[PDB]
RNA sequence: AGGACCGAACCGACUAAUGUCGAAAAAUUAGCGGAUGACUUGUGGCUGGGGGUGAAAGGCCAAUCAAACCGGGAGAUAGCU
RNA sequence: GCUCGCCGGAAGACCAAGGGUUCCUGUCCAACGUUAAUCGGGGCAGGGUGAGUCGACCCCUAAGGCGAGGCCGAAAGGCG
RNA sequence: ACACAGGUGGUCAGGUAGAGAAUACCAAGGCGCUUGAGAGAACUCGGGUGAAGGAACUAGGCAAAAUGGUGCCGUAACUUCGGGAGAAGGCACGCUGAUAUGUAGGUGAGGUCCCUCGCGGAUGGAGCUGAAAUCAGUCGAAGAUACCAGCUGGCUGCAACU
RNA sequence: AAUUCCUUGUCGGGUAAGUUCCGACCUGCACGAAUGGCGUAAUGAUGGCCAGGCUGUCUCCACCCGAGACUCAGUGAAAU
RNA sequence: GCUCAACGGAUAAAAGGUACUCCGGGGAUAACAGGCUGAUACCGCCCAAGAGUUCAUAUCGACGGCGGUGUUUGGCACCUCGAUGUCGGCUCAUCACAUCCUGGGGCUGAAGUAGGUCCCAAGGGUAUGGCUGUUCGCCAUUUAAAGUGGUACGCGAGCUGGGUUUAGAACGUCGUGAGACAGUUCGGUCCCUAUCUGCCGUGGGCGCUGGAGAACUGAGGGGGGCUGCUCCUAGUACGAGAGGACCGGAGUGGACGCAUCACUGGUGUUCGGGUUGUCAUGCCAAUGGCACUGCCCGGUAGCUAAAUGCGGAAGAGAUAAGUGCUGAAAGCAUCUAAGCACGAAACUUGCCCCGAGAUGAGUUCUCCCUGACCCUUUAAGGGUCCUGAAGGAACGUUGAAGACGACGACGUUGAUAGGCCGGGUGUGUAAGCGCAGCGAUGCGUUGAGCUAACCGGUACUAAUGAACCGUGAGGCUUAACCU
């Protein structure tokens, strides 16, 4: 009855649920903005935010930890070098959620998740 | 587990009472571009609250 | 918690080794026996010279419980096993004299004060 | 050496659940029996309806078996509906 | 295209059998696919299978079939 | 009857662990099974865990649970003297060092010896084949750590047995 | 007794309690010697009983992870 | 003349079996259940020998009769054979009272106690196991008691299939045989997505008559109603001794029900750690993927029980059996005809929940609305433009709320959700580095590192204004109050 319960299943078993966020987070970091379904977007907010908070500091331990999850040398180098200093001042809240339209083919409510900055 | 006598077309219609869709009636015109976007939804071009939000 | 068909380790010099409960007394359809209750038992394993023999019916008081009891502060006392002390089926007095292992404080009744004196600990 | 033992392929089909307008006109899942032999299997032949074959139930003979299927006598007959 | 998951004495790669153009390209989306389809074993048009050594055919026979004469049987036909 | 969880002969079939064409993870190679998105009710189906008790459930231990491996030790009634029997029931298993050029047993010669002139016979038996057991220490609650992998004993009817 | 109606025969063992089970008695309703009789090691996805181990079978369910169920979008049956 | 004796003679010749079965029809005719009846059974009443020590009526009560109920075994063949589909158990029940327990009383051959019997009384309660397939019944052990029955011998479009009825097989018996049975023995397909009524929950529409936002009233309805034991009184009343109260008070329990996680625990595939196998990260190291969460050891929040608290009630009103009082008919007497007072878990309330769709649609408090006009059958009317309020809904962040609706909080004048910061909790000394050791490994830095839902803050991010719906003074008649 999920009283005071967190998380979302997203109609998947745990392992697949976890592994797709490992992929979705790195997909975000490399592109800084992605289009996805709204409930998936809200659950992504509890994943990338820890990483940007992990990149607000810097060490060898954090470099291994942010490599422990997310399993990518490219992303971890994209992290800890640009995204960290770019978000050095913000106290949390590094993502924006913009609700786009409706995915015609499953009628899913899609949305845009991007970084706050995205300065070009 | 089946019917006993076929339901009348009248009784058929009464079952279709609560099936009409509800109209939107919430099309907020954008402040700058002026598109007919839904509330809390970006426009067709990617404007929201008077800002090129999508950068696309 | 002791119930029907529960094997109990004997805890006196009455002359048994293993006993099995059959019927928790005290009230219609009572399903459980705590540390200070009378149960009806049978004898399933006895020493060859004891006061009882294999296949009799009599009563006991379950003195040790793996579930244990709860003290009024919330503390519990959980033993390792389930132990009983045999009775006299009419007079409720214990058969054997020497009682092994510790017993709980809550057995302190006037009718079990004999057992309290014979126990070594607590 | 073994109509030997344990056990995959292969073969078979004892228990239980699911299914029962099913995924399927007897299957799936979980465990089971045989597994160098009276074993199993590919290819091609021979035996036919009151007969064939049968480690024998009366089982199988093209999803059909107290007697196949197709056509004919035949619009059988029907004190019954 | 970049990550992720599954099979791996196989959900892999090849032949016989049986099917019969389903193979490849251009092109189209009504109908077919249990949904959408600019996609496809779908509609339309063009193209593709090259052998002295592979297989078949060919030579030789097995089970078994047919069977000149022959023998038997109302006829049919049966056995050889 | 279908783009159907079924059936279909023969060849090929590697790496690590492993006895193995088992199984687990992968290679070559091929695929994510042709409706999805959310929700995270009752109830059903496939499973994981459980305090205390432990067949008391039920037609019945049906189903689950559990046992499960290797080496060594040990093994009854009965018996057609083959069995029963892997009866039952126990003990050690990881990793790292030496004990000991990895000991014991082992093929066997360049070589010395040898005649009817031998990709050779006798000998040391090198080189080398070389476990395991033992001692010492160390880690974890758990060392056959996963998958995989007998539940066992007693009495009796029937049928010999496959 | 795979056979025994009367009947759950009677006695003994097992059980706190045993119409089933094992042993025995003998009045065998209506066993019997190749329509084979009585035993029998081994063997058996065989019928019945008991014990240890082990457990959610049960006392009494409780929670959690997935597939449906429920809502939205597309397609869209059936017995009656 | 022989045979038709089934004697109007199917020709003067013709016996059985079947659950492999099949076909045509029947409720014209059986088995299950219903219906009618009530012999039989079950229960009650009347008579009363007599037993009962005396005493028929304390109790039975022979012999006999008069009825009741529709639960036994039967009678009839009315419904069903173009299907009402099963014995028992399981889950889940409801009603009757001829009452098993608890409660209130009468009488005794009731001293007391503890029982016996009869009357009133349906509210709640009303075993666990062994053998049998069993219902039943026997047995074991409890309990205040382990009540009798109706409900298609309740319940199988809810489960099970043991029994019983399929095709396999065997024993005994009967039959020449096929097969059969006052018989028993192993094995053996239990189909259905709910239209309607019904029931448990939850919303939409309109109405409630001016609209809207809340708080209640209360018709009526439902839930709940069990009791053991110990002590005080008291070892008193009573008693020959042995024994041994009533009544009233209090504590402590079993079953059940409601509620909640503070504690004790369960689970916790989103949290931490260990570890086997193997693949990848170019290697070692450190991690990550998969093998049921790979196998497991712990474990927050929730949910939850075996855990922790709470309840039954008292009392009031009117009553049953029964006890009376004062009292005539009937000078007496008499519980009663007048009247009057007590008298049960029963009855109506009291206690908790639902509740104005209670169309008889209630009450109170509060807020908002006081437009110009054309028109016609001058109608509680419509139409045109102007205004559109209180408030509401939608959308959005969401929730210890929830299937979907609905409901609750917030929507920047903002702490609703995420993130972040600090704390807490949980897991047990991260990684890297340095020293010692041949090494595995161990020690220091380090009670570290990492922490899911929890707690206190913080607008960093996302909840954008406004729009849309909702109106413009509330019909008629009568009466009482003021021009």
């Amino acid at each position: 009855m999920r009283h005071r319960k967190s998380g979302r299943q997203l109609n998947r078993n745990s392992s697949h649920r976890q592994a797709m966020f490992r992929n979705m987070a790195g997909s975000l970091v490399r592109h800084e903005i992605i289009k996805t379904t709204l409930p998936k977007a809200k659950e992504l907010r509890r994943v990338v935010e820890p990483l940007i908070t992990l990149a607000k500091t810097d060490s060898v331990a954090n470099r291994r930890l942010a490599f422990a999850r997310t399993r990518d040398n490219e992303i971890v180098a994209k992290l800890f070098n640009e995204l960290g200093p770019r978000f050095a001042s913000r106290a949390g809240g590094y993502t924006r959620i913009l609700k786009c339209g409706f995915r015609a083919g499953d009628n899913a409510p899609m949305a845009y998740i991007e970084l706050v900055d995205r300065s070009e | 587990a089946v019917q006993q006598n076929k339901p009348t077309r009248s009784k058929r219609g009464m079952r279709r009472s609560h099936d009409a869709l509800t109209a939107v009636t919430s099309l907020s015109v954008d402040k700058t571009s002026g598109e007919k976007h839904l509330r809390h939804h970006i426009t067709a071009d990617g404007y929201y609250r008077g800002r090129k939000v999508i950068a696309k | 918690m002791i119930q029907e068909q529960t094997m109990l380790n004997v805890a006196d010099n009455s002359g048994a080794r293993r006993v099995m409960c059959i019927k928790v007394l005290g009230g219609s359809h009572r399903r459980y026996a705590g540390v200070g209750d009378i149960i009806k038992i049978t004898i399933k394993e006895a020493i060859p010279r004891g006061k009882v023999k294999k296949g009799d019916v009599l009563k006991a008081v379950v003195v040790r419980t793996k579930k244990g009891v709860r003290r009024p502060d919330g503390s519990v006392i959980r033993f390792d096993g389930n132990a009983c002390v045999l009775l006299n089926n009419n007079s409720e007095q214990p058969i054997g004299t020497r009682i092994f292992g510790p017993v709980t404080r809550e057995l302190r009744s006037e009718k079990f004060m004999k057992i309290i004196s014979l126990a070594p600990e607590v």
